[PDB]
């Protein structure tokens, strides 16, 4: 139902796709003939990956379940450092589970490394949610034994983050939060989190040099302390930096210790039982580069490769869980390039040797089992967990920052057709043609990524929070620059200093929608949690005028997003005071310069919450002051009747309000509630929280079912919203222009919104796809909108991928933030995706982009 | 399967009757090494 030609500017274009052999292959399985993995071994490795992915509530992969080491070696660490300091102590844990740690080593692999006991595992977090361990102690993937794994759990309750943070709520308030209907849970209680590890200071600096720095420090602190004359106002200081330093040092002794015993398995592999020859002089040179990475600076690309997937396990998975993969890659890993591509001076490579190694990368994080509770696996069906690195955009002089090694992260995603990691391109007009075409390879070949990110829009964002910063620090004019996704949507700065530690400072949910349902109900949830979810704030007579929902809504909002704010802040105070991090610690600059812990320094703050679901909460109120305020055709009362019963009769009713005018169609009368709404409500009231960073908190609109029935027009526990800032499903009906022209609206109090557009195949797979997507995106930019991705599937492949499943594996498509093999998706999650408006281009379209052939 | 190799004395992990218990497995989806430090 796309359109195959199209006339523009007297010039009749030919949408038929570049390559002619893609003319003989059947469209209903075309994404089934794009992979192209380097090399035999990275075809092997592919083809063997240990999936950890899981749909339904189970996962794919029938190995898959939790270890036991984890929390094994980490009780018996805390038993035994009982009295020391807690920084001390968590160091301590860390080098006990390092030490201990049965490690991993794989056939045809050359990055190695893994997180649990056994290759098909994941670990466990007692220290983090007694809740979320208690999940899978009643499931199908308990660690083992199930006894010692429940008397663990029992032992770590009251010592864990969630029984720290749960006293200082009123429990009526948690439980309305635990509800997660109006609020997302707080991390505190799922042990969910994000973080930005410091990884330049790794690969530049090695870990030897960092305790060296820390002895020196504590060194000066112990003198200083010795120094005639005391003064005990300011002496005992010294304490607390003595106590984070000695931690660093325990920590980074142990993973220097762990990647060495690393480098031994692969050396004795080599040895005693790897029987091809070429294996064997790979193992050596692998157990080579564990023994010198990262105790010292990384001099090459394998060197680099290594050295930050090591840091990725310690910072994401060891010594402590986090969701993600941020990261500035080519930026990051560009002196290594250079080094051994482009100079050859050290590991000397080709550039699709680099490519061959990116590929290894990618089917290293497919294999990395998380950890992540139970509940925050069913959100996100088809995946193991959210991994979104950056790229692109520009330097501290406003430069282009693309490179080879941009390319070749690019091109292995293009190659290799894995789900995981996801890609950010930070888009300037400054980036140079040549990624431009990487970019969109990948996003022609239906891979939902490189999602785009708005250059200047994120540098300028972390020019304003920093100055909030509570020491003077934030980052600099040149700084700002150097910024990534924390996870799908929100920037933050990357490098050996600043970068954000905690989900605490910035992440987590609210759902506006739900909000709106409640304000037309005093505060009473009857569409899904049964409950009284927020405060009274009046009943259906009181609320007179169109001002009343849009105050009464306001009371609602401000008491959800405070609550929203307080239990991260209230996480950050004990997780800094009993989950130190000192390995983190160790490589931050700040935190080894002031002898303070990675959760408790904060001198780039970056305060965030998602409004989720906005959108339908938005379309909901044009159709509430239009058609009862503005025509009163319809009373509250009628509409509050017919939303209860879901509009079982009221058709005529629905189908008013439905066709009552959307968002992302242009349309003068929609947009302008929305966009107040979005920079008065939804902004406004949450900038006027602070949270423990000293900076104001700003929405960031991402990606339903738990929304009942809304005055949009939508039936009860209608799943169809498209996500962020992006038009509903179907709701959108003048082309993607219009939906541009939209969006552009929102400028603000806003930190970020997530923009969904599904493309047509034949344009894009067109030799003029570049073209129009290129100007597409230079459109896109200065219009100065935040975010946008995109989505390259026909409906019929994906018919056919529901019908014959094991025929179309290498199916991948875009969900909400992230991407994933289709045949891992639901059948109702698929529906929703079918169900998206894929936009067309006409001549009209094309001439309000400046598009030129 | 299992074998024992014995840490050496300049290693930084290094203990008296320290050793690596090295196993190897293989499953549907391939070959691979177990390391589990020893008394
Ligand atoms: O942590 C979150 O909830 C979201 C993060 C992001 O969108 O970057």
């Amino acid at each position: 139902v796309s359109a195959k030609v199209l006339e523009y500017k007297g010039k009749k274009l030919n949408f038929t796709p570049e390559d002619p052999a893609e003319e003989t292959i059947p469209a209903d399985e075309l994404h089934e003939h794009l992979q192209k993995p380097s090399t035999a071994r990275t075809k092997r490795l592919k083809e063997r990956c240990r999936w950890k992915h899981a749909s339904a509530g189970e996962f794919i992969e029938k190995s898959v379940t939790a270890g036991i080491e984890r929390m094994r070696y980490l009780t018996e660490a805390h038993k035994a450092s009982e009295g020391k300091p807690e920084a001390i102590r968590r160091a301590l844990g860390l080098a006990n589970v390092l030490n201990k740690s049965t490690l991993v080593l794989q056939e045809d692999e050359f990055i190695v490394g893994y997180h649990a006991e056994d290759p098909n595992m994941f670990p466990l977090y007692p220290e983090l949610s007694h809740m979320a361990v208690q999940d899978y102690l009643r499931s199908d993937y308990s660690p083992q034994p199930a006894d010692e794994a429940a008397a663990i759990n029992e032992y770590w309750k009251p010592h864990s983050l969630q029984s720290k943070c749960q006293p200082y709520f009123d429990p009526a308030d948690l439980g309305r939060m635990y509800q997660v209907s109006s609020m997302e849970a707080p991390s505190f209680a799922s042990g969910y989190n994000s973080i930005v590890p410091p990884y330049e200071t790794v690969l530049e600096d090695g870990l030897l040099a960092r305790i060296k720095l820390a002895e020196k420090h504590i060194a000066e602190a112990q003198a200083d302390m010795s120094t005639f004359p005391w003064n005990g106002t300011k002496g005992l200081d010294n304490i607390a930096k003595i106590d984070n330093w000695k931690a660093m040092v325990i920590a980074c002794k142990a993973v220097i210790s762990w990647a060495r015993r690393q480098g031994r398995l692969c050396k004795i592999v080599a040895e005693n039982f790897e029987t091809d020859p070429k294996r064997q002089a790979e193992l050596l040179e692998i157990a080579d580069i564990c023994q010198r990475i990262p105790a010292e600076p990384c001099k090459g690309l394998k060197d680099a490769m290594q050295a930050k997937f090591f840091t990725f396990l310690i910072c994401h998975a060891i010594e402590r869980y986090a969701s993600g993969y941020a990261q500035k890659e080519d930026t990051l890993l560009w002196p290594y390039y250079k080094a051994s591509v482009v100079d050859k001076k050290f590991q000397p490579m080709s550039h699709m040797d680099a490519v061959e190694l990116v590929e290894m990368e990618r089917l290293k994080i497919s294999e990395h089992g998380a950890g992540k509770s139970r509940a925050y696996r069913e959100i996100f069906p088809g995946s193991n967990d959210l991994f979104i690195l950056t790229v692109g955009g520009t330097n501290a002089k406003g430069e282009d920052a693309c490179n080879d090694m941009t390319d070749a992260i690019l091109e292995a995603a293009k190659r290799i057709r894995t789900a995981e990691p996801s890609i950010v391109f930070r888009y300037s007009k400054k980036n140079r043609e040549k990624t431009l075409r990487w970019v969109f390879e990948c996003i022609r070949d239906g891979l939902g990524y490189p999602s785009i990110k708005h250059d200047e829009i994120g540098t300028e964002q972390m020019k304003e929070y920093a100055k909030f910063s509570l020491n003077g620090n934030g980052a600099t004019d040149e700084e700002a620059h150097n910024w990534v996704n924390v996870l799908c949507m929100s920037p933050g700065i990357h490098g050996r200093r600043k970068t954000q530690k905690t989900r605490s400072e910035g992440g987590g949910s609210i759902f506006p929608a739900k909000l709106l349902e409640i304000s037309l109900n005093d505060g009473y949830d009857w569409s899904y949690a049964d409950m009284q979810l927020g405060p009274k704030t009046g009943d259906l007579s009181s609320l007179k005028s169109f001002e009343d929902v849009w105050e009464a809504f306001r009371k609602q909002y401000q008491y959800a997003i405070n609550l929203c704010i307080s239990t991260k802040d209230v996480s950050r105070y004990f997780e800094q005071r009993f989950l130190q991090m000192p390995f983190v610690s160790a490589i931050d600059d700040g935190c080894m310069e002031l002898g303070m812990d990675a959760c408790a320094l904060s001198e780039q703050p970056n305060g965030w919450h998602n409004p989720i679901t906005t959108i339908v909460a938005a379309n909901s109120l044009v159709a509430i002051k239009k058609l009862v305020f503005e025509e009163k055709k319809y009373t509250l009362e009628q509409l509050s009747q017919a939303l209860k019963a879901n509009w079982e009769g009221f058709e005529e009713m629905r189908v008013d309000f439905k066709r009552a005018p959307k968002w992302g169609n242009d349309d003068d009368y929609a947009d302008g509630i929305i966009t107040r709404f979005y920079e008065e409500i939804i902004g406004g009231e949450m900038r006027k929280i602070t949270n423990y960073s000293g900076g104001p908190v700003m929405p960031t609109g991402q990606a339903g079912s738990r929304t009942g029935p809304t005055p949009d027009g939508r039936f009860g526990g209608e799943a169809a919203d498209d996500g962020g800032i992006s038009p509903y499903m179907g709701t959108d009906k003048k082309g993607p222009t219009a939906v541009l022209r939209s969006v552009s609206k929102v400028q603000k109090n806003q930190k970020g919104n997530l923009l969904n557009q599904r493309l047509s195949v034949p344009i894009m797979r067109s030799k003029h796809g570049f073209e129009i997507w290129n100007s597409y995106i230079k459109t896109w930019h200065d219009l100065n909108i935040d975010h946008v991705q995109f989505n390259v599937v026909s409906t019929d492949e994906m018919r056919a991928a529901q019908r014959e499943p094991e025929k179309h594996h290498d199916l991948i498509v875009r969900v909400s933030g992230y991407s994933a093999r289709f045949v891992d998706i639901p059948t109702y999650g698929q529906n929703t995706i079918i169900a998206r408006q894929e936009q067309d281009f006409s001549a009209s379209d094309l001439e309000f982009l400046n598009v030129e052939i | 399967c299992a074998n024992f190799f014995p840490v050496p004395k300049d290693a930084d992990d290094y203990e008296a009757g320290k050793a690596d218990c090295v196993r190897e497995k293989e499953d549907e989806k391939g070959k691979y090494w177990l390391s589990k430090p020893i008394f």
